[PDB]
RNA sequence: GAGU
DNA sequence: TCCGCGTCAGACTCGTAGGATTATAGCATACGTGAG
DNA sequence: CACGTATGCTATAATGTGAGTCTGACGCGG
């Protein structure tokens, strides 16, 4: 692919394929030319070296260093490592309708609520706004609905308030050591950029407000909403699954 | 360490007691960075098995 | 005796220990080191001189041609730091080197009388260090960090078990050169000595001695002590050395003369030994059976036959003894090898050694390094000599040779860089001594074995690499070419050297963006030591032992400043007084104690020197101008600490601060803080963003002023004198005659840097400290940098703080702030953000920066001017266009809808897109500045041209005012010289100053002064011309940019960010918090006096944290402000200068045993009211580190303020008006706003762009990224029920391409149904496994 | 434990015969006549020469082995086109061929985006000129400075130096540590966000409803011209193929369809609302 | 380089 | 059973920067496709 | 027919190479 700078950027697999093809074609040539056997042999060694580098580089001894000095990333290297494809792209992923910000106390909240910044929530529930806007006939189409949100018009806030009602949001803190590291709350729209967390659940998250942050995630489907409200809600996860004693307690 | 810190924080440590404190402190901090990994690796081995 | 800037505001000192040595220049290291690299020394191989003499002279392979180095020179820098920073170029000097191509005749033997060609060739530009200690690389300020590595020399180490559950300690020696292969010696479980060259395969140690031409008998004579066996008549005798037996058990009945000393089968004690020695025992009769096992030393042959009866190093028997006797030998030299002390190691290693002679040994060595390749004798001698015995490939360096010689207990420090045969044997000897039990192992973590490499050494090395790459090219071309036509410059290439150095100063790990959040951040970064990067440890390699505090770190490295992270213990801040010895070891100052009396004689001791002396503690009480008060002084030696008598004491700690680094020195009551919390405190001070109003710290230490001055961010006066002209831009000082040189005009101009961008996009602004017409001395602060008060360092703002709960608004470290803080714009911070718009040339054609942009509102284009550039001063908000840019879009095949749409509005606006630079979303600021960089040939924009008009006329004005003030100041002197011996006061002023070339007086020294002033006047006259031509050239000069790029417009936004919930704040005792709520003034707890508290912090975040420093800081802070409130009250009521003077003298001279004396009096009345006006906003106090204020001194100070001794006050709730039920601790904590603003942290995303291969959403707020749903987070949903939430997160939310669009449509349609698919990552996985040649198929139902 | 491909090959070459002058003449005459053994022995004996030049041609593009093999190709052509009748030695002639084939291969294989020898040769002269400029101008060559010296166009010099720009690895993690690879920064550009794709869905759906809101002869002429309902995007003149068969009446009716549709966008709530877009 |  | 080899090495966040590095001969015929 | 790309030939003799090291715990195989 072309970078913006006019330059190109490519996978190392291209360098390894080019190695293999060059040496293979040169071998075809030296066979057409009836070359003496010492030279044919050298080319057959080099061909096996190139294929072995292409499949799994570094296993057959000294890995082939490209441009920096770093060994070229081979096929097996894209599967194998923790970084491969299994651990990185398949057993966990980056996710839409996800946000984060610093957390701060909400002592006024009840146990099942959390302060969610206005601008953050505007963005996370964008399709849900577009949807209600068209059912009220306030927006003629989606692009007009988008421009009404861009302009952050006063009627849009009222619609957004209506969508967030009874809609649960997942709060997550790193690291997620046990299941209570994710909990569902009913959000409360708040002016300001910080997420407000109920004190009593700070225990499960191991949340202390000296700059910790949290991920927000929006359960989209009816099923996901129900699993959040019934199974993952703060109120419903009072006792530790580890021992009988509850985690959500005053301190 | 064979020599304990006789003083407390209200009293204030002296240069020697503070320097001696450092060892324990930094081993604690290095422990959180490095060992977390083996704790976490055990969580992950456990999860894969069950 | 106080300086002018201290007369304005004096800090009260609670320190009691008189400082014999002042804090040195803190950025000493960076400047000295680089200065050594560029420094022209004829002899002292330092930097370039060394580099050239090392490589050169390079002689050809044929040997006819050679290139030799004469000298080098740095051209002056093409662009100043300023132009480099703006343009985005490296600040460097061109390196021009004189080189002489000399040629020999092949016909004559070594006739040098053929061709000598000498010329000055360019080899790269070398980046220059700024006077501050930084490099400007591609227009960015960067700092190169000193390194800590294992010192060249020898090291004796030992696997403590590890290998072989046997649990054998295997001893090893490692010889480390500065350059060359490593030489390892090691033991094996079977006590065989082995050599690893370059840590390759193992070889028997004796083989290396054979390579150095050692016969077997000579080897044994080297390691082993001989024993003499005389065969007299028939009985066997042996020459006894009284001790040798010693701690052995007697195997035979030992009889001496006729009388029995030892009993057979009993252990020989000290009495037997002294009895035998005193009796003078030299022969003892022994059984023949005892020799079975003894090792013969020499070759013994039959003088009759001339054949070898027994070879050297062979185990004797009863029959070999018999054969030896009858041949005619009645003397047998045997080896002494008694286990325990004298082990037969080399004896056994010779038996393992397969080689015989020297050649056989050299072949085996050759075969190890180059296995397969047949030996030749020439090849094996060459290889072995080129390993450790070649001046070119092996160099211990002076430090290597020095540490080597001291480790082997030599007398001589200096010697050869190449290993001698004696060196290697001495090392083997010491190894074996250590195995035996006499001698000890060296410690790797010991600072006596860890050496510091700063910049100049590192620049030197990269520069040597460049030269080596050049040497191959040069030698290659010297041999091939005809010698006579060919000159030296066609052979040299500059690009290799330039590339080596460019890669160091730009790509290197140690070259990093200067941490410019604040002065302390900068100063601490420039004194960093890293064990990482090239030639050092890795995070993988780094254990637990290296990381922890070593005893030798005392006075050299900070124990409490290290990143809390993976780099914990590998990165180290240097201690305050610490410095590098000539060889590069760290050393620390100590006061010599002579005859018990403690002199002011100060000695810097290295890690190794320190171990040897007993050093008293700094807190040790000295008696008034002589010896220690106390009999048993608390001292430390041999790395451990206890009581000593006075006569034993050799030395003492110079300051109480020398243990600690710079950053930790700024923490007031460090003594009362846990070391962990203190570490994070010193770490967060570096993160402190300078506020709009730089506020001094009420509770300081004294390092405040040192740091502000040494950082270089403050303008300091070199010459002093009186200020002629202040301006919010410049300061001109007229110098005093005593420092003012009679050559040049004596007027100093300091230009102040106005509101400039930092690397962290913070604001750098210099404001003038002094007023118009103020007298100043050398080293007075003339202008304050960004986070500095009148000369002192001011990282944040002190505040009225109360420790008490609020309605959970301070739950876990959460902070409750008064609205008054926001109103007073305290912790309001300035961010200058730099945005670039790049006009590139594409395959379709060049991009245009016109205001003429397809499909754009008049609202948007209002703010752009003719060229398409926003106006200076224009306020902008997200989505506003800053620089309009349009890109040629060729082959614009439209969708039918777009054909219709473009037909309806007719706004075809032609085949051009919209790629305009617009304000990033949600950031909002005012445009302060615009810069345009164009190529040379391309026609200038109208706006670019008016910018150059401004710069040209402004340049003309600047230079004109230079020549005018310099001429006025110069003739003002001529006027005074002419009066000397020629009274013409009124008569000289009337005729014009321009016609004063005619004016002289009689031929004396005063006539010569007139000549000096006249030659300078004209010198300045032409100088002004060539300066103006330079400026004009740089202003017209078109800049060479990246290929593809036609022009670049840089916009600077000025953003004012207000403090707000989510913002991170901390103190200096590692006490952090996030602001939870901003409370109305009415609501905040208030005093009996009605004064509301600024910040409400939680009590419960102190006793658990064990940082008690913050509470002492708060009590003292209130006492400081108590006295400020009294002075404020006396200044409001005018009152008497006498009365103010009384109160202020009683105040400064309060403390029980205050070191600092302040005999107020001498202060003139005007100095006193300027001082009180500064002391009014709270009397600033200094609590040194470990010599701080005592509780009793703080309570005494509180009583002087009429504040309570408890430092707790009655508080009233703002809301209810009722009192809180018990007293609350209130006072002033100096607080910091860290760089972590919620404004640049808060991120949200519904749908966005998606990754290239994996199709998952991107990461990071800059790329508008989704939060990563990690394994850990998945497992949580697995534990719950939540299966749909999990699938959602796996599929329609990430990869599933069809699914995500379909479900988006459903959510706008209000269906809330998933309709899942297949994640694109998996399709790829399959393809990647089939690419491996594994068939992986999906099997259907 | 000789495992290395290179050291094995260099062991094999060392094990060869070294040829003299009279020997080269005898084998060379037999070789050109078409001897099997003569060709093989001349090649095998002169492999050492390939390596000596191949060793002094590394760190530029390919690996030592790679250069050694392409260099060997030069040796073969050298043996094929050697003239033993000329008194001048083989080593001299072979050196040319070995250097030629190595250089040619290094100019083609090295660069990921394959650059033609014509441009590469031009590039050579630009760079050599830059070197001589650099030795005297303490600074580095500008594009214009190089163009002045060669008496050539600035634009042509700039195109060439742009082609010099070597490729960045996508798979390489950048942030000093192996943190984030460039791949994961760089988004699929051809690919529109679901927001933009859904906007096109809304437009395309509205059009269908907009085609059954105007006149029957106003949506038939307007749609089939732009290629909205029809199969091919025709022009005002080409709408005559269907049934319209007019030039003026097609243009009046096209614009009449768009004018009534402009009022349909002003009333629904777009027009200037959807003008910015 | 820093964040948890 | 002694010991060389290979396999792991906790989870998420943001910030960067460098494009940098490099050398190669020059010219005539041959092979092949595209444009006017 | 021009333009873009490729295969061709050159003649003093020259004919043998050439980074970074030190992690630590466990589980099989030679
Ligand atoms: N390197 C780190 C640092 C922190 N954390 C997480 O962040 C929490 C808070 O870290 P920190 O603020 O250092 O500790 P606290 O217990 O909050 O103590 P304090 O803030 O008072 O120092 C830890 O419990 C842990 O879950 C982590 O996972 N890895
Ligand atoms: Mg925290």
């Amino acid at each position: 692919v072309p970078l913006d700078g006019g330059r190109f950027a490519t996978s190392d697999l291209n360098d390894l394929y080019r190695r293999v093809i060059n040496r293979n074609n040169r071998l075809k040539r030296l066979l057409d030319l009836a070359a003496p056997d010492i030279i044919v042999r050298n080319e057959k060694r080099m061909l096996q070296e190139a294929v072995d580098a292409l499949l799994d580089n570094g296993r057959r001894g000294r890995a082939i260093t490209g441009s920096n000095k770093r060994p070229l990333k081979s096929l097996a290297d894209m599967i194998k490592g923790k970084q491969g494809r299994f651990r990185q792209n398949l057993l966990g992923k980056r996710v839409d309708y996800s946000g984060r910000s610093v957390i701060t106390v909400g002592p006024y909240l009840r146990l099942h609520q959390c302060g969610l910044p206005k601008k953050m929530a505007l963005e996370l529930f964008k399709p849900f706004i577009y949807g209600k806007l068209e059912l009220r006939g306030l927006a003629t189409t989606i692009k007009a609905a988008k421009k009404m949100v861009e302009r952050e018009e006063a009627v849009v806030w009222d619609i957004l308030d209506e969508v967030i009602r009874e809609h649960p949001v997942l709060l997550n803190r790193a690291p997620t050591l046990h299941r209570l590291g994710i909990q569902a709350f009913e959000p409360v729209l708040i002016e300001g950029k910080a997420i407000q967390l109920h004190p009593l659940v700070c225990a499960a998250y191991n949340a202390d407000f000296d700059g910790d942050q949290m991920a927000v995630h929006v359960p989209l489907t009816l099923e996901a909403q129900l699993e959040a409200r019934a199974l993952m809600m703060s109120t419903n996860n009072i006792l530790s699954p580890a021992n009988g004693e509850p985690i959500i307690v005053p301190s | 360490i064979e020599t304990p810190i006789t003083a407390n924080f209200r009293e204030g440590l002296n240069v020697l007691q503070y320097f001696i404190s450092t060892h324990g402190a930094r081993k604690g901090l290095a422990d959180t960075a490095l060992k977390t990994a083996n704790s976490g690796y055990l969580t992950r081995r456990l999860v894969d098995v069950a | 005796v106080y300086s002018y800037t201290e007369k304005k505001r004096i800090r009260k000192d609670f320190g009691k220990r008189p400082q014999v040595l002042d804090v040195p220049y803190l950025l000493s290291i960076q400047l000295d080191s680089f200065q050594k690299f560029i420094e022209q020394d004829p002899e002292g191989q330092y930097g370039l001189e060394a580099a050239f003499r090392s490589v050169f002279p390079i002689q050809s392979y044929s040997g006819n041609s050679e290139l030799q180095y004469v000298s080098y020179r740095l051209g002056e820098p093409v662009f100043d730091v300023q132009e480099c920073q703006i343009r985005g170029v490296t600040y460097s000097a061109p390196l021009r080197v004189k080189l002489r191509l000399v040629i020999y005749e092949r016909e004559a033997p070594e006739g040098t009388v053929k061709d000598i060609k000498e010329q000055e060739v360019y080899m790269g530009e070398i980046p220059l260090m700024t006077d501050n200690g930084t490099f400007v690389i591609n227009g960015t300020e960067r700092v190169i960090v000193s390194q800590l590595h294992r010192s060249p020399g020898v090291f004796f180490d030992s696997d403590k078990g590890k290998t072989h559950s046997s649990g054998k300690v295997l001893y090893n020696a490692r010889i480390i050169p500065y350059r060359g292969s490593w030489l390892d010696f090691e033991f094996d479980p079977k006590d065989n000595l082995f050599v690893r060259i370059d840590r390759r395969r193992k070889l028997p140690a004796t083989i290396i001695l054979r390579a150095l031409n050692y016969t077997t008998e000579q080897i044994l004579d080297l390691f082993f002590e001989k024993v003499i066996f005389e065969i007299r008549d028939n009985k066997l005798q042996m020459e006894l050395v009284p001790e040798r037996l010693r701690g052995e058990t007697a195997s035979f009945d030992i009889e001496a003369n006729g009388k029995v000393y030892v009993e057979k089968g009993r252990r020989i004690t000290a009495r037997h030994i002294r009895q035998l020695e005193k009796d003078d025992v030299k022969l003892i009769e022994v059984p023949v059976e005892y020799i079975a096992g003894k090792v013969v030393a020499k070759d013994y042959i039959d003088e009759s036959t001339g054949e070898l009866i027994c070879a050297a190093n062979m185990e004797l028997s009863l029959d070999l003894l018999a054969k030896l006797s009858q041949s005619g030998h009645k003397r047998i030299e045997t080896l002494f090898t008694n286990d325990l002390d004298h082990g037969p190691y080399i004896s056994e290693t010779l038996r393992v050694d397969p080689t015989n002679d020297r050649l056989s040994a050299l072949v085996e060595i050759y075969r190890m390094m180059r296995p397969g390749e047949p030996p030749t004798r020439e090849a094996a001698e060459s290889l072995f000599e080129n390993l450790f015995f070649s001046e070119d490939r092996y160099d211990l360096s002076a430090v290597g040779r020095m540490k080597f010689n001291r480790s082997l207990l030599r007398e001589e420090i200096e010697g050869s860089g190449i290993l001698s045969k004696d060196d290697i044997i001495d090392v083997m000897k010491k190894l074996i001594d250590i195995r035996n039990g006499k001698g000890e192992v060296d410690d790797i973590d010991h600072l006596g074995n860890r050496r510091i490499r700063s910049v100049g050494e590192m620049a030197e090395n990269q520069f040597r690499v460049g030269l080596v790459r050049v040497e191959r090219a040069v030698k290659e071309r010297l041999s091939l070419g005809d010698l006579d036509t060919l000159m030296p410059q066609d052979m040299i290439n500059a690009k290799p050297i330039s590339a080596a150095v460019k890669e160091f100063f730009g790509s290197s790990q140690l070259s990093q963006f200067m941490d410019q959040n604040n002065p302390l951040s900068e100063i601490t970064h420039k004194r960093r030591i890293s064990a990482l990067g090239p030639g050092g440890l890795t995070r993988e390699r780094a254990g637990f032992e290296v990381r922890d505090v070593h005893p030798t770190h005392y006075g050299r490295v900070c124990p409490i400043e290290t990143p809390e992270g993976p780099n914990i213990g590998l990165i180290n801040s240097l201690s305050v007084y610490a410095q590098t010895n000539e060889y590069g070891f760290l050393e620390t100052p100590y006061r010599k104690v002579t005859d018990g009396v403690v002199t002011d004689e100060i000695h810097y001791l290295s890690a190794i020197e320190e171990g040897n002396y007993v050093i008293a503690q700094a807190n040790s009480n000295l008696d008034e101008e002589g010896h220690f008060v106390e009999d048993l002084v608390t001292c430390r030696s041999k790395g451990e600490s206890s009581l000593f008598s006075r006569d034993q004491v050799d030395y003492m700690d110079v300051s109480t601060q020398q243990v600690v680094s710079v950053g930790a020195s700024l923490i007031p009551f460090l003594e009362h803080d846990d070391a962990n919390r203190a570490l994070m405190g010193a770490n967060m001070q570096r993160q402190a963003v300078p506020t709009l109003r730089a506020d001094k710290p009420l509770v300081g230490t004294g390092m405040e002023r040192a740091v502000a001055v040494d950082s270089g961010v403050t303008a300091v006066a070199k010459r002093g004198g009186v200020v002629q002209y202040v301006d919010a831009s410049r300061i001109v000082i007229k110098v005093n005659e005593d420092e003012m040189y009679p050559g040049e005009a004596g007027i100093d101009i300091y230009n102040l840097t106005k509101y400039t961008r930092s690397n962290q996009n913070t604001c750098i602004n210099q404001m003038p400290c002094v007023s118009l017409g103020e007298p100043v001395e050398r080293g007075d602060v003339l202008a304050d940098g960004p986070s500095t008060d009148l000369g002192e360092l001011a990282l944040g703002q002190n505040m009225r703080v109360a420790f008490m709960p609020w309605n959970g608004y301070n739950f876990e470290d959460s902070i409750l702030v008064s609205e008054r803080v926001v109103q007073e714009d305290r912790f309001t911070t300035i961010h200058i953000q730099e945005l670039a718009c790049v006009s590139r040339d594409t395959k379709l054609g060049p991009e245009e920066i016109t205001a003429d942009i397809p499909n754009v509102g008049e609202a948007a284009l209002s703010k752009l001017d003719e060229s398409g550039i926003v106006y200076i001063g224009a306020e902008v908000t997200g989505g506003d266009i800053l620089v309009g840019k349009v890109t040629p879009k060729g082959e614009t095949q439209l969708t039918p809808e777009e054909k219709l749409l473009r037909a309806i509005f007719g706004e075809k606006a032609s085949d051009v897109k919209d790629s305009s630079l617009r304000v990033p979303n949600g950031v909002s600021g005012t445009v302060i500045d615009v810069q345009v960089f164009t190529r040379d040939g391309v026609e200038k924009d109208k706006r670019a041209l008016e910018i150059e008009e401004m710069q040209l006329k402004q340049a003309k004005k600047d230079l004109s005012e230079e020549l005018q003030i310099l001429e006025a100041g110069l003739f003002s002197r001529i006027r005074a010289v002419l009066v000397a011996g020629g009274v013409e006061a009124e008569k000289l002023d009337k005729l014009p100053r321009d016609r004063w070339l005619e004016l002289g007086l009689t031929d004396e020294e005063k006539q010569n002064q007139l000549e000096q002033l006249a030659e300078q006047y004209d010198e300045l006259k032409h100088e002004f011309e060539k300066k103006l031509e330079a400026k004009r050239r740089k202003i017209t000069q078109g800049d060479d940019l990246a290929p593809g790029v036609l022009k670049i417009v840089k916009v600077y936004l000025a953003v004012k960010r207000r403090i707000q919930p989510g913002d991170k704040m901390a103190g200096r005792h590692g006490n952090k918090g996030v602001i939870s709520k901003i409370n109305p003034i009415e609501d905040m707890p208030y005093d009996e006096n009605g004064t509301p508290v600024d910040i409400v912090l939680n009590p419960l975040g102190v006793p658990s944290r064990m940082n008690i420093g913050q509470i002492l800081e708060t009590h003292l802070g209130m006492a400081a402000k108590g006295i400020g409130d009294k002075i404020n009250a006396m200044l409001k009521q005018q009152q008497e200068v006498a009365k103010l003077r009384e109160f202020i003298q009683r105040a400064y001279d309060l403390g029980a045993d205050v070191r600092q004396k302040v005999d107020l009096s001498t202060f003139s009345d005007e100095e006193v009211m300027r001082l009180a006006e500064n002391l009014r906003k709270g009397m600033p106090i200094a609590t040194p580190v470990f010599d701080g204020a005592k509780e009793a001194e703080i309570k005494e100070l509180l009583k002087l303020g009429d504040l309570p001794t408890s430092g707790q006050i009655r508080l009233y709730d703002g809301r209810t008006g009722e009192q809180f039920e018990r007293p609350v601790t209130v006072g002033y904590m100096y607080m910091l706003k860290l760089n972590h603003l919620v404004d640049d942290k808060m991120h949200a995303r519904s749908t966005g762009s998606y990754s290239l291969v994996t199709q998952q959403p991107l990461g990071g707020k800059a790329q508008f990224g989704g939060q990563r749903f990690g394994e850990m987070e998945v497992w949580a949903l697995e534990a719950y029920g939540a299966a749909y939430t999990l699938q959602e997160m796996l599929t329609v939310k990430s990869d599933d391409v069809n699914g995500r669009t379909k479900m988006y449509k459903n959510i706008v349609d209000g269906n809330h149904q998933m309709e899942p698919g297949m994640p694109e990552s998996f399709n790829v996985l399959l393809k990647e496994i089939r690419s491996l040649g594994i068939n992986i198929e999906l099997e259907d139902e | 434990r000789v495992l290395d491909a290179t050291q094995l090959y260099l062991g094999e070459i060392g094990y060869s015969p070294l040829l003299t002058a009279e020997e080269e003449v005898y084998f060379a005459r037999r070789a050109l006549r078409g001897d099997v053994a003569s060709r093989r022995r001349m090649i095998e004996s002169n492999l050492r020469l390939v390596v000596k030049i191949a060793r002094r041609y590394g760190n530029r593009g390919l690996a030592l082995l790679d250069l050694i093999e392409e260099g060997n190709l030069g040796l073969i052509r050298a043996v094929e086109k050697f003239d033993p009748e000329r008194g001048f030695r083989f080593s001299t002639y072979a050196t040319w061929w070995i250097r030629q084939t190595i250089e040619r291969a290094i100019m083609n294989q090295t660069r990921t985006i394959r650059l033609p020898i014509h441009i590469v040769k031009e590039l050579n002269v630009y760079l050599r000129t830059a070197r001589e400029l650099s030795h005297k101008l303490d600074h580095e060559p500008s594009a214009e400075e190089i163009a002045e010296q060669l008496d050539k166009p600035v634009d042509d010099v700039s195109r060439m130096l742009r082609l010099n720009e070597r490729i960045t690895s996508v798979d390489t993690p950048l942030g000093g540590d192996s943190e984030k690879a460039l791949l994961d920064i760089l988004a699929d550009e051809k690919e529109n966000g679901p927001e933009d794709t859904t906007q096109d869905d809304d437009m395309k759906q509205s059009i269908v409803k907009w085609l059954f809101e105007l006149n029957a002869k106003q949506r038939e002429v307007l749609a089939r011209r732009f290629g909205l309902l029809g199969y091919e995007a025709a022009t005002l003149e080409d709408v005559g193929r269907e049934i319209g068969l007019t030039r003026e009446r097609v243009r009046q009716i096209q614009v009449e369809g768009l004018r009534r549709l402009r009022e349909i966008l002003q009333t629904q709530g777009l027009n200037i609302e959807a003008l910015f877009l």
